[PDB]
């Protein structure tokens, strides 16, 4: 007639990312990046065409979009409220992740280079945390973006104060408080493509403030580090036997191998050791055929292999690999594998950090420095 | 996209019922259908009737030609000599076909006038006026009329409409499919001191010229099928919800304080399942009915649930609320989900099925504890597991035969066995808790709101379907609102699960490597047996280790045998720490029964039961004590005490005690670890040292500190060691001895507790905890020693039996003046008279139980006794039981009983196809095929449950026992 | 294949801009016209003709590193691409000191640690190219000379 479960004794007591993000899709998580795209790593060059209208030299018209604006706008609320009016996922193709559409924000960043940073195609939320004041409160200032969440344990380093609303970005990679800022009156966003010059207006500019992160970035040469390289490569070998046409499926080894260029022998072949088999005689000749008792793996194992955290955690590595290479035991120390390390303990409870040190990245008083000290 | 089968559209309906005669037994009515042809050319219009006399049938006011025949009447000829049965079942499918309104066909062909032709052409309105009348039918809509004299009022007779599916036709003609959907106006003109209950909102209720009978009007503009449309009529007593205002129970008379305590708590169950859905309650009223000899428990029509009065429990006693309390809330998901949103063909039915056991589950969990919905799903689980082994699987959407391996065909709802009904709807629930395993709860209670709102948006319109067919769901629209909130499509666990039929079957054995540190795993599928299937994807594994509790998930490919996982340290063992659990918890562990090199404390093979699996895993005796007592899981702990009564070491015998003597473990673990530690004693005999299993245990929980042998007077009033103290003498009672007899130990504490039991003192009743102490006597009962045949008499009795037997007289005769609740100790003594029977104690005498099995006696002791009878006839091979059983199933007047009778003489057969028996003639086989073919062809379910009798006696051949 | 979409940030003289804003925000493909840009082969040089006006511009280097973020839901914020690049109009000269926002003047003056930025190593490359031609290679300590 009651509850009757010992449940108190038994039990004591979320991140959608784009099909373009999770399925990790070249143009967005790249295969390879040299040194000269690594060094130019989130700040990706104006690039010259060789072929479109804007490869022709000359003046180029802008062309408004605020038709395309409100229509696609107009369009995605008719499909939402087609599908019962709740919350629909939209970002089913790469043409939904264009700069063309949808109300867009900028974020800009404290530190130059920061331990975890996104790809293009993820998600991230706007979380405000707001601590009540003591007693009566008249309610969270309201903001125009994200939802609000009343936060009796601070999420960051600090603690807030009574009555203090601080927005943050919140995603699986890490956790950032931002500020919301008015744009210049002087600046607008042009997205150039093949075609032509697009402008938009932009009014709403957030300051990232120092990440707290909720992922370790792996070490150099690290079990974690060779892992994600083979399964990496793995995940490319399946999803090119799975855009493979030809029945056996089948592909070829030299594709692999301009995805890989740094993979040498035995490491990129390992992962068509099994599951492939070089055909060279009579029929699919210099092909690799997929093996008759393979099963390939559905898409959501496939997914379920390679997360794209792992991959922004991988590419923030060899990142900073490359930066300290270039460079020549203080810098070490600054290098994300470290300095994620060191917040993870001391969010367990591990260890303490020395909040002034030289892995802060402002390079003076202001900011944290997540090197590890002993709790004694 | 909805196309109709029917080349007609109807949108409106009138059914008026005139003359409700209950003496006679006799209903006068007539039908008004307004169709719109959607085929110029209509001619014969195809409505579906059983059991109504037509009288005349006038279209637009002109009379009209109609042709009625009903082919499920007598299926196959009478002068054929085949006596196989899947000749029957293909002409039952062939036959049920024939009167489809799922096809264009129907049972009444109805000619339309030549002079609108011209009307019919060019699509304009035709309106149908049937006049009809039931004479006296047999099975359409059931009339109790008890037998006391006064008034039909002042005796209490009353009508109902029963039948499961499509069955109303059984009472007016209609389109009675599901796809059909009307607008309803339904008049009743009854007795002015009885009431008609029925769907929508009572409009008025204008009296007759005489004042003797007054008219009910009832509007429906809701659109719903003819199948969804009922009706009560019966001098009942109104109560009014005093929480929610438009909802009204009704019931019978001398038993409103009953309706107030139980129907007490649904406006609980209507709050909730209007908040994980975000829809209303559709339907602008709510009629709860409550009558005598129901057809089934709780039976679910639009606006209208009618349950059976045996539900109706007062406010001192247990054990029956929580029963009670789930029926009203199974009976509201399927007012949610089987009468709004309706079904599109006899596939997508498991769509229906499914969303409303699951959002029940949902209810259960919320009420009653995440701890009792695992139990739920566990024993669902289970249950589904020995069907689909035992009889080759359960087929959610079939396509149309698709399912060859039984021996009835899967195409309609009246030709399926009715366990697999039940098991339908059980796999449907349980394969829509997998798509919310793999797709998140919040997105499915997104999907079941989408559906729900274009229902109500679909609801309102006035449109004849141009809009109103949006309120059926498909399968294919399913999984398309699925992929429209979620973005994810379960394409491969629909293919997996629902169009497959069957289930895996998982033996595991572990070995630890101490080198690499490295646990292997072995896990092979056994798919070469029948109702068996091979699985291919992912499947988590929970291990226990020192250092926690760690989840992994392995690749199952076909090929794959050793999976590979790797092990945390053992550095908990070199300091004790506490060892951490599944939750955020850590326990203080003995670890003196662990191995040395091993860290590993427990392995559990899919944990959170993410697939429809048998799961044989082969572990150390140590790590299912372990996983006994330290996990924070009742499925594991439940699986644990299933595989200690394998080791019956005293180590097994402590864990299942400190379960046992635990509170803050979930009680229903408590009661499964009595019968382990009753086995498990009965099996290390000469070795056990002081008293009894359990006595000790129930003398220090249950007993007075000065006095052990007296029990404290009984109160009731936790409800967890009432079901304990309820339940351990019932397993203690299985307590064997060196000889094989029950120890007179245990015997004598059984009648000490029968004696002592004091209730003067709790706000509860006692009536369930007698009765199972009347199990707990039959349960002692060992086969007596007969010499030479020797006749059983007062004399040669056992000394043990004749307490027993002193006790049982007592109860069942203290019984016949002071009556329990449900009479629940006369089904108790009943049941342990045929126990003493079944050992050679008492007389074997079918006499007694054939005198409570007559018609005036309660259903309990009815369906008790003729369990009783059906056993006498399987052993003692009785052809005048057997006859008398058949003959009972040919004419009485309760249904359920016919029903339940048919069940039970499938369940203990008096014969199979492989024995040799006296009761297998020419004779019989002739009686059963006629009992297939006529006699059972009003009811739907005494049809498929006398094709199950045929097939377990006989077999899907020729009987072999035949010239 | 897809190739990652390349935004940067436009400034202009506030009458012009004004102009350009009230442009964009009526709507008509009359801006596309009026505004356009014709970037010089340095690559940091253009103009921007307003109106047919002729502007001087510079592409600069902007010391942070700003990210353009789409939502759907104002809760849930995909990044679409990493500006780094400005067309401000009217080497060393093509790095700008001041960040967009207000708080951010000077932060590579004042908020930036001065580890290091990058030219050095390009150099090293020309020398030891030089160096391949050498028979006979003389080094020395070197003083105040």
């Amino acid at each position: 007639p009651w509850n009757l479960s010992n449940d108190e004794y038994y039990y004591p007591k979320i991140i959608q990312h784009s099909i373009p993000a999770v399925e990790l899709r070249q143009p967005f998580f790249p295969t390879h990046m040299g040194p000269i795209k690594l060094r130019q790593f989130h700040r990706p060059p104006l690039k010259k065409y060789s072929f479109g209208a804007l490869s022709q030299p000359g003046p180029h018209s802008v062309q408004p979009l605020l038709k395309h604006i409100k229509k696609k706008a107009k369009m995605r609320e008719q499909e939402r409220q087609a599908s019962g009016g709740g919350e629909m996922f939209f970002m089913r193709t790469p043409q939904d992740l264009t700069g063309k559409d949808g109300d867009l924000i900028l974020a800009e960043y404290s530190e130059e280079n920061g331990p975890l940073m996104m790809q293009v195609g993820m998600a991230t939320k706007i979380k405000n945390y707001y601590k009540r004041k003591p007693g009566k409160d008249p309610g969270a200032p309201d903001c125009k973006y994200g939802e609000t969440v009343y936060c009796h344990t601070s999420p960051f380093l600090g603690s807030l104060h009574p009555g203090q609303l601080l927005q943050a970005f919140e995603n699986n990679l890490f956790r950032a408080p931002i500020y919301l800022h008015k744009m210049p009156e002087t600046d607008f966003l042009i997205i150039r493509t093949r075609q032509g010059y697009y402008i938009r207006e932009l009014v709403d500019i957030f300051v990232v403030g120092q990440q707290c992160p909720l992922f370790e970035v792996p070490g150099p040469n690290s079990k974690r580090a060779n892992t994600h390289i083979r399964d990496f490569l793995q995940v490319f070998i399946y999803r090119l036997f799975w855009k493979s046409k030809d029945r056996p499926r089948r592909i070829r080894m030299e594709d692999i191998k301009k995805a890989f260029p740094s993979h040498s022998e035995s490491s990129i072949r390992k992962r068509l050791k099994l599951c492939a088999d070089f055909k060279r005689t009579g029929m699919d000749s210099n092909w690799w055929v997929l093996k008759s008792d393979f099963r390939l793996p559905t898409e959501e194992e496939i997914r379920a292999m390679v997360s794209p955290e792992q991959c922004c955690a991988y590419y923030s590595m060899i990142a900073a690999e490359q930066r300290l290479k270039d460079a020549g035991d203080d810098e070490v120390r600054t290098a994300p594998w470290n300095t994620t390390r060191a917040f993870i303990a001391a969010m367990k409870g591990k260890c303490l950090l020395e909040v002034t040190g030289v892995a802060d990245p402002t390079g003076c008083g202001e900011g944290f420095s997540y090197v590890k000290i002993p709790n004694k | 996209g909805f196309e109709s089968p029917r080349p007609y559209k109807l949108t409106h309906q009138v059914v008026c019922i005139n003359n409700i005669n209950f003496q006679r037994k006799s209903v006068v009515g007539f039908v008004e259908l307004t169709i719109f042809p959607t085929v110029a050319n209509l001619n014969r219009i195809k409505l579906n009737s059983k059991q109504c006399r037509i009288y005349r049938v006038r279209i637009n006011d002109l009379e009209a030609a109609f042709i009625y025949n009903d082919p499920t009447l007598e299926v196959c000829h009478s002068e054929s000599k085949q006596r196989n049965l899947n000749y029957f079942s293909n002409a039952y499918a062939a036959a049920v076909s024939a009167v489809d309104p799922d096809a264009g066909n129907g049972e009444l062909c109805i000619k339309v006038p030549s002079e609108l032709w011209k009307h019919v052409d060019e699509l304009k309105v035709l309106k149908i006026h049937i006049n009809f009348s039931l004479d006296q039918p047999k099975g359409g809509l059931h009339f109790v009329v008890p037998s006391v004299e006064g008034s039909m009022a002042e005796r209490g007779a009353h009508v109902f409409s029963c039948g499961y599916q499509n069955s109303t036709r059984f009472w007016f003609p209609c389109v009675d499919s599901y796809s059909e959907l009307c607008t309803w106006k339904l008049e009743f003109t009854v007795d002015a001191a009885m009431v008609a209950v029925s769907n929508g909102d009572l409009v008025e209720t204008v009296y007759t010229h005489d004042m003797r009978k007054k008219t009910f009007h009832y509007m429906l503009t809701i659109p719903t099928a003819a199948s969804n449309i009922s009706l009560a009529i019966g001098p009942f007593e109104i109560l009014v919800d005093p929480y929610m205002h438009e909802v009204t129970h009704f019931c019978l008379p001398q038993l409103l304080p009953l309706l107030k305590h139980t129907t007490s708590y649904l406006h609980e169950v209507f709050e909730f399942y209007e908040e994980i859905l975000t829809c209303r309650y559709p339907y602008s009223c709510f009629k709860t009915v409550f009558i005598d000899e129901a057809y089934v428990e709780v039976a679910a029509y639009a606006s209208m649930s009618i349950f059976s009065t045996n539900l109706l429990h007062s406010a001192m006693i247990i054990d029956e609320t929580p029963l009670t309390r789930r029926c009203l809330a199974q009976s509201l998901a399927q007012q949610f989900f089987g009468c709004f949103i309706s079904r599109m063909s006899w596939s997508d039915e498991w769509v229906l099925k499914g969303i409303s056991g699951y959002i029940y589950g949902l209810w259960m969990k919320k009420t009653f504890g995440v701890n009792e919905y695992r139990h739920w799903i566990k024993e669902e689980l289970d249950k589904i597991v020995a069907y689909e082994l035992k009889t080759g699987g359960v087929l959610l959407h079939p396509i149309f035969n698709p399912a060859s391996h039984l021996h009835f065909s899967i195409k309609h709802p009246h030709t399926l066995s009715w366990e697999y009904y039940s098991m339908f709807q059980c796999k449907a629930h349980l394969v829509m808790r997998l798509i919310e395993n793999r797709i998140s709860m919040e997105f499915m209670l997104q999907v079941f709101n989408k559906l729900l709102s274009l229902a109500s948006t679909a609801s309102s319109q006035k449109f004849q379907s141009h809009m109103w067919s949006q309120m059926l769901v498909s399968t294919s629209g399913f999984l398309k609102s699925i992929s429209n909130v979620s973005g994810k499509d379960i394409q491969p666990l629909i293919k997996q699960w629902v169009d497959q039929s069957g289930v895996v079957k998982f033996y595991g054995s572990f070995a630890f490597n101490r080198k690499r540190n490295v646990l292997e795993l072995e896990i092979k599928q056994d798919y070469t047996s029948p109702g068996t299937q091979k699985y291919v994807g992912p499947l988590k594994v929970t291990v226990q280790e020192l250092d926690g509790s760690f989840n992994h998930t392995l690749q199952i490919e076909e090929n794959s045998l050793k999976h590979d996982i790797p092990c945390h340290s053992k550095s908990r063992r070199n300091k004790k720490k506490k060892i951490p659990l599944m939750n955020g918890e850590e326990v203080d562990m003995d670890l003196s029964a662990m191995d040395a090199d091993s860290p590993l404390l427990w392995i559990r093979i899919d944990p959170d039961m993410s697939v429809l699996r048998k799961v044989e895993f082969e572990q150390a005796d140590f790590m299912w004590q372990y996983q006994l007592r330290y996990e924070r899981d009742v499925v594991a702990q439940q699986e644990s005490i299933l595989a200690l009564e394998k080791f019956p070491t005293p180590a097994s015998r402590l864990a299942l005690t400190d379960i046992l003597e635990q509170e803050q473990c979930f009680y229903r673990v408590r009661m499964s670890a009595c019968f382990c530690l009753a086995k498990i004693a009965n099996s290390m005999v000469s070795t056990w040292t002081g008293p009894p299993a359990m006595k000790s245990l129930f003398t220090r929980m249950f007993c007075c500190k000065s006095c052990p042998n007296i029990v404290k007077t009984n109160n009731f009033m936790s409800f967890q060691s009432y079901f304990l103290q309820k339940t351990m003498p019932v397993a203690m009672a299985l307590l064997r001895d060196v000889h094989n007899l029950c120890p007179k130990e245990v015997l004598t504490f059984i009648l000490d507790l029968i004696k002592y039991n004091d209730n003067r003192k709790n706000k509860f009743s006692d009536n369930y905890y007698r009765a199972e102490m009347i199990d707990a006597l039959a349960n002692s009962v060992t086969p007596a020693v007969s010499v030479n045949n020797e006749v059983r008499t007062l004399d040669n009795l056992n000394p043990d039996v004749r307490l027993i037997l002193e006790e049982i007289t007592r109860f069942l005769n203290m019984e016949k003046l002071l009556p329990s609740y449900r009479h629940t100790i006369t089904v108790s003594c009943l049941r342990a008279i045929r126990v003493l029977q079944k050992n050679g104690h008492v007389p074997s005498d079918p006499a007694l139980f054939k005198s409570y099995a007559e018609y005036g006696h309660f259903v309990d002791i009815r369906i008790a006794a003729l369990e009783a009878v059906v056993d006498y006839t399987k052993v003692d091979r009785s052809y005048e039981e057997l006859q008398w059983l058949l003959n009972m199933i040919q004419n009485d007047p309760v249904p359920y009983v016919r029903h339940k009778i048919l069940n039970m003489l499938t369940k203990n057969p008096p014969f199979t196809k492989n024995m040799e028996s006296p009761l297998c003639n020419e004779a019989l086989v002739d009686q059963l095929w006629k009992l297939m073919n006529s006699g059972t062809s009003h009811d739907w379910r005494l049809r498929c449950g006398a094709v199950d009798l045929y097939f377990t006696l006989f077999g899907l051949s020729r009987p072999s026992c035949l010239p | 294949p897809h190739e990652l979409e390349s935004q940067f940030i436009l400034r202009l003289p506030p009458e012009y801009a004004s102009t350009v804003r009230r442009a964009v925000q009526s709507g008509h493909v009359n801006l596309k016209d009026r505004l356009t840009i014709e970037l010089h082969p340095d690559g940091r040089h253009g103009i921007v003709r307003v109106d047919r006006v002729p502007l001087a511009s510079k592409l600069v280097d902007l010391p942070c590193v700003m990210e353009s973020l789409k939502t759907i839901d104002k809760k849930t914020f995909y990044k679409t691409a990493d500006i780094c690049q400005m067309l401000v109009s009217t080497e060393k000269k093509f790095i700008w000191n001041h960040g967009i926002t207000l708080p951010l003047k000077n932060v590579r003056k004042r908020r930036f640690r001065k580890t290091a930025k990058k030219d050095v190593e390009k150099e090293v490359k020309r020398l030891l190219s030089t160096d391949a031609e050498a028979v006979s290679t003389r080094w020395e300590i070197i003083a105040e000379d």
